[PDB]
């Protein structure tokens, strides 16, 4: 390694830290799992103290939290709003329905896991996961973002 | 606790005093140790231009007293 | 700085050329806003103050209403800009070229007549009362309240009657 | 002064040419009238300043007052035109040829 | 000169932030990303179609009321006149007729938005 | 005016701010006040037709004062002749025309 | 005098009133949701608009249709019970109680007295859980965001009663045909009393 | 030296804006029984910098239906005008001393609406057009009375010069003789800054994000920076007009310290108000201004023409 | 309190304006001499610059009348530097 | 006049803003007519010397014009000093 590689590595940390520290999820919730998402924003857990702020516009969002069941009728709309998030963007699959169809896995009308529609960064189990379990998954996304090495990889190309 | 809001407020408060204070001090530094002259009307501008012309150095704020006459 | 007012009046001319080409009223409204700002600067440049700020403020309000009216009653699927139509674009470029030509030729024939490019900046301010106090344009406008009250009577009546007029025009 | 007044008169002439050469939107023409008003305001204001004629400065303000009334009526008429035809196009305003 | 200088710096700072914002980030342009937003479904028409204005009469009333305040803004200079009674009557009459105009439009339901 | 109502009633709605020489706020005389006063006074009582010929001196002076065609041309000629001589190296502007004056007072 | 140019001119109308072709109705059509703060994430409300006046509301639903009713046909009666937690998933135990009563009726059995008192107790806790969500999110959609936060801390305490009887904060599956799954843990009534005696002040603040 | 003075105005104002985003989020949090940011830096004091760096590292939107010139211009115009509003502010000595500084404020503030109008139109989407047309209505609502409210106050000042307001209030806050206008002025500045309960051009519960809905990344940040800078500006203006900070010719910094304290307090009440009330309907804002403020504003303008004449209290011209 | 304070500010303004009245004779005399000296300086350079120009009369008036006509700014500063001319056109109005 | 009193009372309870507007408007007109200080406002504007007071040529028939600014002749401003 070299001082040019050291500088690149410290810059990766800085840009990674900025995206860790200001994760703005879309105002986007599908079913009962969204109720526990409200409880993560509520005072006991206060997601906003970690820097997590809902914004309704996909253009102003970084994270999609798929919080509930994804039906076939809903699937194109979810794909649309994912595509309209500017990058870098992340997806958190929350709950059994989003994770793999859950209680409705065998239904004619249900997508068996949102990871058939969008890429998923974190899978949060539970039906619903508790507000705390969701918060744990959000903090696992932050640590994943902490591991991104995009500038180091650019330098070595 | 509510008093944990204060670190941001103090930073805000410091940042909002600097413009007023810095402008007052930079005026005195660039106007011979005095307030920057205000020319609301043409008469005041005329006095400044006369002050500049008699100053000997082309600066209105360099004043000349009875030692000059 | 000797070219300052000529540059502004030159910018004002371009703004009216843009308006005259009549793109979508959205850009027409913008053209008048910029011309109004440039017109305010010219009034300021000649020693004005109140009159320049008034006309900009009035036209800022006026074009906001025109923006609202445009989105409701003067809009198409593909609003036109100055560049959208080759024909409008060409007359925009040709109009600017003809401005340079007209000023260039008039400078040659007279040299001091309408165009005096040699003397720009020498004939902006003519006389100024150097030691005066009460000289700003607001004082002159304020004579409507004392010495020119008839001017204010007619102005006030037209705004008052205008309310009754627009209510009648707009009722179904 | 000499060159500024030439440019302002040209600006009025262009705005009048805009008024006289219709395209489709009536609103685009109403904007050209406001352009002529604006040019005449500056010409009057600059003349009053250049001659130090403080008793004439009410006049430019009265120009804007009546221009506002003219513009308000123009917009009021444009609402009526749009209600009839669903556009402000002037080619629809042709029933009075017969 | 100073006012020109600072406003240019203000313009200069704003434009630099725009250039940074457009040339620093990694891009990935594709059609679905850049299509207009409408809550996950496609728009059924252009956003450029007519959008009705229900307060159009208030809007053109505002044009006249904005020239009324233009007639009022010389008042700080006008109160310096020797002809105090004349100035006071002119200002009182001007405000009163504007009030009567507003009162008439109010009672004609001109401030009510159309349905 | 077409109807002289104002004269009949002895009032003034718009007769008193008709020209430069009229009353100004705070007695701030307009440009060319003295020339316009002379032109108006020469013309008074003799009618427009006679005034056109017989007050021609006053009108020309006032016209020159207000529009300044001759003043602008005269300065253009001096500044143009100075440009020619300086290029030929026959004229050198004095120190007070070059920005190195001894300012008064 | 007839001319080729004016051959197509007709005389004007007798009263100056022209019969023009019907003008074009041109209402804005807008997708209000599913991805919209006020649409609950899954409502595609198609609106006909004139300005901001609403001319027609066409609610498109089925964006959360999951075929619960068909799925229940493949379940035993006990297996179907948790599907009722996930219907009105703001009033979970009340949904269980409806299904439990229906099954109990067809079974011609009755739940014991203590079960019925528990079921009413938790039915009314659930009603408060629901009305908090109904009132404060309704306020949040109108712009008053703060009551949501005060009252969702109260909700978090009631989720603890759910989790203490059933092990789950929401989808308890606690009320079943025949009664309830388990008896109350020792100390739960006291904690429900402690919550209950302060809650009316929380209502007063809102 | 004048360039150094520009820096010592712009840079502290931009830092004050950034930390107002932190103060808002913590004050709102505590009124909601939360904490707000307390991880990103000590007590959250690096959270604004993280949000800024995130936004400018994000992909900026280039939507296909968009008319691109106005789309770029509007957020650029927004920040320019917000910063320009500060240059004539006397704290107690302004960077730019203007004879008609109040009229400069109105004209500059009135041009600021066009950033909202053009961005919403240029985006060429339905929710952005809705936001633009609410801005049209918003300006029609409040601009009708804001200048008359100012007019009545300045009949005790005697001029449009902001620095003269300091001398006018040498012995007393203008609040005392003008508190009814101060109340109406305060509501007007909330609407003028598109703040709650009049946050209608964005109004996220109704229009998702209104005028800026198609905006991402750094261009989005400019609108946000411009809005938070204007909140401080309008309250600092309210402080100088109605709450005359204590001025002593030999202690100018005393004015600056007192000015900041009152301006900080007035900015806090903006955040306090947001946490307390529901939103108006945008037709109801028009009726508030035109059927309540406007009658009283006109009566009080007549009263404040009448007052200096019958008390012989006309202020000096100079 | 505003009545009393504004009445005091009116007395202060009169005192300030009366100081101007006392000094105005001196400023008028200085300004007369300054304007005439500048005009004199222009006349001498015109005598050299327009020496070999046919039919030029040095110092000729453009008016028929013989009464004093104050010079324009363009006349006074026509032969001086661009900065002196710019200062006369924009000094006051660009001083903020 | 008991019918109006009920009217005014209802207007006060239900439309107080309009009641205040009309009352303030009426007070603004009335106050200059009944105030003892109204006459001074014009006199103060008249005593402000924005222009140089041009002296007059003394012809020997001006008993009322001061010869010096501190002569006891001419307009006094004691009324304003003690206003
Ligand atoms: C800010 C810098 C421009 C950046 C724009 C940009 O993002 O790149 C788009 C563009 C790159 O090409 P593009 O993105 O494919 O063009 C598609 C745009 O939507 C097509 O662009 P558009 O839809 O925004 O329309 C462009 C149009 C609209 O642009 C404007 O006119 C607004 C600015 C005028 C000022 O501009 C013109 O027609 C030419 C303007 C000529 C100057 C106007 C002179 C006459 C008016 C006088 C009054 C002055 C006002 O550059
Ligand atoms: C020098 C001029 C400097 C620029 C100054 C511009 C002044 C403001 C412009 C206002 C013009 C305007 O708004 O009219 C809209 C008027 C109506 O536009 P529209 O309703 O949207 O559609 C018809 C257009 O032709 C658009 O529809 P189109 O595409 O179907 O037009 C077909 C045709 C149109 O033919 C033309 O190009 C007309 C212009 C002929 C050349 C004139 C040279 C300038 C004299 O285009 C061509 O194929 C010929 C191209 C080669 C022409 C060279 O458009 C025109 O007729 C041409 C406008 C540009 C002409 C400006 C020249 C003004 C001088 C006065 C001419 C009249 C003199 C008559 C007595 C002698
Ligand atoms: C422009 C504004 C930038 C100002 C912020 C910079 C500091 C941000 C990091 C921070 O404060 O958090 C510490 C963080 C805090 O730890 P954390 O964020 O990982 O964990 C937070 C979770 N809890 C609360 C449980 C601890 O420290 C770290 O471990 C991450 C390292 C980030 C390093 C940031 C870059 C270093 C500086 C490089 C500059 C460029 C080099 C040039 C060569
Ligand atoms: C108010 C805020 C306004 C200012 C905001 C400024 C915020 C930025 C702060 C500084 C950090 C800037 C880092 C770049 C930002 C991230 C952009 C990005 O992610 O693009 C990734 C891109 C991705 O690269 P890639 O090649 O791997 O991607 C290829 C294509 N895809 C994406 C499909 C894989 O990487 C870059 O282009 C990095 C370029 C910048 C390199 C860093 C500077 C060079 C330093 C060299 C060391 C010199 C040593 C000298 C001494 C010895
Ligand atoms: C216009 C320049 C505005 C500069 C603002 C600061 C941003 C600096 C970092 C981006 C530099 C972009 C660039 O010019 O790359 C060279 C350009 C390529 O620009 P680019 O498309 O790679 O820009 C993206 C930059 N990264 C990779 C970091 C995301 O190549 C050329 O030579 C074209 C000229
Ligand atoms: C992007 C667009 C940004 C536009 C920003 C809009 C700002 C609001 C509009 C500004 C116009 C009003 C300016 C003004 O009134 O200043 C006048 C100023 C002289 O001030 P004054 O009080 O009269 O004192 C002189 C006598 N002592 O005059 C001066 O000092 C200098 C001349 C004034 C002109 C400055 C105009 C602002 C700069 C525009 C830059 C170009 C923008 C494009
Ligand atoms: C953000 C940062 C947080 C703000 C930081 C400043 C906080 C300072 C806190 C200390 C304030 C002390 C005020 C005294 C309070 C105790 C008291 O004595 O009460 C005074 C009075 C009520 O008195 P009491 O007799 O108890 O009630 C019956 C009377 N009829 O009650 C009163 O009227 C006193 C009113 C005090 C108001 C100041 C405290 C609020 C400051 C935040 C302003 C809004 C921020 C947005
Ligand atoms: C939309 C923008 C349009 C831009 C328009 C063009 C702007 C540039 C203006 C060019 C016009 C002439 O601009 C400039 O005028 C000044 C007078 O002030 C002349 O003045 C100078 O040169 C001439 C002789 O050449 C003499 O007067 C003298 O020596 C000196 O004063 C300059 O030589 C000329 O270059
Ligand atoms: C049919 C509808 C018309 C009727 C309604 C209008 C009624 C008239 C109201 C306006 C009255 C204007 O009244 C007029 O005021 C001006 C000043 O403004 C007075 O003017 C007087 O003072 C000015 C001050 O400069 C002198 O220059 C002037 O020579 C002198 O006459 C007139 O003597 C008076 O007649
Ligand atoms: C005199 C003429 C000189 C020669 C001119 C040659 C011009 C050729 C330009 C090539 C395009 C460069 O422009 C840039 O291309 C990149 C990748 O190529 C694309 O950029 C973006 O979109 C694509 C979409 O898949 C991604 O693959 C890419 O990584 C991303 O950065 C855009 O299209 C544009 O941002
Ligand atoms: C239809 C529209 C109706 C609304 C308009 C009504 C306007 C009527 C206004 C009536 C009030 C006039 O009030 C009038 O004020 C002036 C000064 O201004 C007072 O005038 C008094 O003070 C002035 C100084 O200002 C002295 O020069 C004067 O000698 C003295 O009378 C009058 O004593 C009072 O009567
Ligand atoms: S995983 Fe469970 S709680 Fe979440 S939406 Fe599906 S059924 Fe509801």
């Amino acid at each position: 390694r070299s001082r040019a590689e050291y500088v690149v590595t410290k810059l990766d940390d800085l840009i990674n830290w900025a995206r860790r520290s200001s994760l703005w999820p879309m105002t986007f919730g599908l079913a009962c799992c969204a109720v526990e998402m409200m409880h993560m924003a509520a005072p006991r857990y206060d997601m906003d103290r970690f820097g997590v702020v809902f914004r309704a516009s996909p253009r102003q969002a970084d994270v999609m939290i798929v919080a509930g069941t994804l039906t076939n009728k809903m699937a194109p709309a979810l794909r649309k709003v994912y595509d309209q998030m500017p990058e870098p963007r992340y997806v958190v699959s929350m709950g059994s329905c989003a994770n793999g169809g859950g209680y409705y896995h065998y239904s004619y009308s249900v997508v068996r896991g949102c990871d058939r529609i969008v890429p998923v960064d974190i899978y949060v189990p539970g039906c619903p996961p508790t507000a705390e379990a969701l918060l744990y998954g959000i903090l696992q996304l932050q640590r994943k973002i902490k591991r991104e090495q995009k500038l180091k990889i650019w330098y070595r190309r | 606790m509510w008093f944990e809001i204060l670190p941001g407020l103090a930073i805000m408060g410091v940042c909002l005093v600097i413009p007023g204070v810095s402008t007052a001090y930079i005026h005195k530094f660039t106007n011979g140790g005095k307030e920057k002259r205000v020319a609301r009307v043409q008469y005041q501008w005329y006095l400044m231009e006369r002050d500049r012309r008699i100053s000997g150095v082309n600066r209105y704020y360099v004043s000349k007293g009875l030692e000059n006459i | 700085m000797n070219n300052y007012i000529f540059v502004l009046s030159s910018l004002f001319l371009v703004g009216c050329l843009g308006l005259a080409l009549k793109p979508s009223p959205i850009y027409g409204g913008l053209g008048l806003i910029v011309s109004g700002f440039v017109g305010c600067l010219m009034v300021l440049g000649f020693g004005g103050s109140f009159l320049g700020l008034m006309v900009f403020l009035i036209y800022l309000g006026g074009m906001l209403v025109v923006f609202g009216y445009t989105t409701a009653m003067a809009t198409e699927e593909y609003p036109e800009t100055w560049g959208s139509n080759w024909l409008i674009l060409g007359f925009l470029v040709l109009g600017v070229i003809m401005e340079v030509f007209l000023i260039c030729v008039l400078n040659y024939y007279d040299e001091v007549g309408v165009i005096n490019l040699d003397g720009l900046g020498d004939w902006l301010m003519y006389e100024v009362d150097d030691v005066g106090v009460m000289l700003e344009g607001g004082i002159g406008v304020a004579a409507m309240y004392s010495c020119a009250t008839w001017m204010m009577v007619v102005a006030g009546w037209s705004l008052f009657a205008g309310i009754f007029i627009i209510i009648e025009i707009t009722r179904d | 002064m000499p060159s500024t007044f030439f440019n302002l008169t040209m600006a009025f002439s262009l705005s009048l040419l805009g008024t006289l050469m219709f395209r489709s939107h009536l609103m685009s023409t109403l904007l050209c009238l406001e352009g002529m008003v604006l040019s005449l305001f500056i010409m009057t204001s600059v003349t009053s300043l250049n001659s130090n004629s403080m008793s004439s400065m009410p006049i430019p303000i009265t120009i804007l007052v009546f221009a506002a009334c003219e513009a308000a009526v123009g917009l009021a008429l444009l609402v009526k035109v749009s209600n009839t035809y669903g556009t402000d196009y002037v080619q629809n305003l042709n029933l009075l040829q017969c | 000169m100073n006012l020109y200088t600072v406003i240019f710096i203000n313009i200069l700072l704003s434009l630099t932030l725009i250039l940074v914002a457009f040339w620093l980030p990694q891009m990935n342009l594709y059609s679905e990303k850049a299509n207009p937003y409408e809550c996950g479904f496609d728009p059924t028409s252009s956003a450029r179609l007519p959008f009705s204005m229900k307060f159009f009469l208030v809007a053109i009333t505002f044009l006249l009321f904005d020239l009324e305040i233009a007639l009022l803004l010389p008042l700080p200079w006008a109160i310096q006149t020797i002809k105090t009674s004349t100035m006071m009557i002119m200002a009182f009459i001007l405000v009163t007729i504007l009030s009567l105009g507003l009162a008439y439009e109010w009672t004609q339901k001109g401030l009510e938005w159309t349905e | 005016p077409f109807l002289d109502i104002q004269k009949k009633l002895g009032i003034s709605l718009d007769r008193h701010f008709m020209f430069l020489s009229a009353e100004q706020p705070y007695k701030n005389a307009a440009r060319c006040h003295a020339f316009e006063k002379e032109w108006i006074e020469c013309a008074h009582g003799i009618g427009g037709t006679r005034a056109k010929k017989e007050c021609k001196i006053e009108f020309d002076d006032f016209e020159e004062c207000l529009l300044r065609y001759k003043t602008m041309r005269r300065m253009h000629d001096i500044k143009k002749q100075r440009e020619k001589l300086m290029k030929e190296g026959k004229y050198t502007p004095p120190p007070h025309h070059s920005g190195r004056e001894e300012p008064r007072p | 005098y007839p001319s080729k140019e004016t051959a197509h001119w007709k005389p004007p109308p007798w009263n100056d009133v022209d019969i023009l072709k019907e003008k074009a109705v041109t209402n804005m059509t807008l997708n209000f949701g599913p991805q919209h703060p006020a649409a609950h994430g899954v409502l595609r409300l198609v609106l006909e608009l004139s300005g901001e006046m609403v001319r027609k509301c066409d609610p498109h639903i089925g964006l959360l249709h999951r075929g619960t009713e068909k799925l229940i046909e493949y379940k035993t009666y006990l297996q179907a019970l948790p599907y009722f937690d996930r219907l009105d998933y703001v009033s979970m135990m009340c949904n269980e109680q409806a299904y439990s009563i229906a099954v109990e009726k067809l079974l011609n059995i009755q739940p014991p007295p203590r079960a019925q008192w528990i079921r009413v107790l938790f039915g009314e806790i659930t009603r408060i859980l629901n009305h908090i969500m109904a009132v404060t999110t309704h306020a949040l959609d109108i712009g008053a965001m703060t009551p949501f936060f005060w009252m969702f801390e109260e909700r978090e305490k009631m989720f603890e009663f759910y989790e203490r009887v059933s092990g789950a904060r929401m989808h308890a599956a606690y009320i079943r045909p025949g009664g309830v799954h388990q008896d109350l843990p020792l100390g739960l009534l006291d904690d429900i009393y402690e919550f209950s005696k302060n809650f009316s002040l929380r209502i007063d603040e809102v | 030296m004048f360039f150094i003075n520009i820096l010592t105005l712009l840079v502290p104002i931009l830092i004050a804006m950034a930390f107002l985003t932190l103060v808002e989020r913590k004050i709102l949090g505590y009124m909601q029984l939360r904490k707000g940011p307390n991880i990103v830096g000590p007590y959250g004091i690096l959270q604004p910098f993280a949000d800024a760096m995130k936004l400018f590292m994000k992909e900026p939107m280039r939507p296909l239906t968009t008319s691109m010139s106005l789309f770029i211009i509007a957020p650029t115009l927004s920040l320019t005008l917000a910063l320009s509003l500060w240059v004539p502010l006397p704290m107690p000595h302004p960077l730019i001393n203007l004879n008609l500084g109040i009229l400069f404020i109105l004209a500059t503030s009135s041009l600021s609406v066009y950033s909202i109008l053009w961005s919403g139109w240029a985006s060429n989407s339905k929710y952005s057009l809705f936001g633009a047309l609410r801005a049209v209505a918003q300006t029609i609502s409040y601009e009708v009375t804001m200048a008359i409210i100012l007019l009545s106050v300045l009949l005790m000042n005697g001029s449009y010069s902001l620095q003269t307001l300091i001398t006018t209030q040498e012995h007393m806050w203008l609040l005392l003789p003008a508190w009814p206008m101060a109340m109406m002025w305060f509501i007007s500045t909330l609407a003028e800054t598109n703040r709650a309960p009049f946050d209608l051009t964005e109004g996220e519960s109704e229009l998702v994000s209104g005028f800026n809905v198609e905006y991402a990344a750094g261009p989005f940040a400019l609108f946000f920076m411009a809005e938070y800078t204007n909140i401080i500006l309008m309250n600092a203006l309210t402080t100088i007009i109605f709450l005359g900070p204590l001025y002593y010719i030999n202690l100018p910094e005393l004015y600056s310290t007192n000015f900041m304290m009152e301006a900080l307090l007035l900015s806090s009440t903006f955040l306090w108000i947001r946490a307390s009330y529901p939103r108006f309907r945008y037709d109801q804002l028009m009726h508030l201004l035109w059927k309540n403020f406007l009658p009283l504003t006109l009566a009080l303008c007549m009263w404040h023409i009448s007052l200096p004449i019958f008390t012989a209290g006309v202020p000096p011209y100079m | 309190r505003m009545m009393r304070w504004n009445q005091e500010r009116r007395r202060l303004l009169i005192e300030d304006l009366e100081a101007r009245i006392a000094l105005m004779p001196l400023f008028q005399a200085e300004k007369d001499r300054r304007t005439l000296q500048i005009l004199r300086e222009n006349l001498e350079e015109e005598a050299i610059i327009m020496k070999d120009v046919p039919n030029w009369k040095v110092g000729e008036s453009v008016f028929h009348t013989t009464r004093w006509v104050p010079p324009l700014i363009g006349e006074m500063y026509g032969l001086r530097t661009k900065e002196e001319m710019s200062n006369a056109n924009f000094g006051f109005t660009w001083y903020t | 006049a008991g019918r109006i009193s009920a009217f005014l009372k209802n207007a006060w309870a239900k439309e107080p803003v309009l009641v205040v507007s009309f009352s303030v408007w009426g007070l603004a007109i009335i106050m200059p007519m009944i105030s003892p200080y109204t006459k001074y406002a014009s006199m103060i504007n008249k005593a402000t010397p924005y222009n140089y007071p041009v002296p007059v040529r003394d012809d020997g028939n001006m008993p009322d014009v001061p010869s010096h600014p501190q002569d006891p002749l001419g307009p006094s401003l004691d009324w304003l000093k003690n206003l």
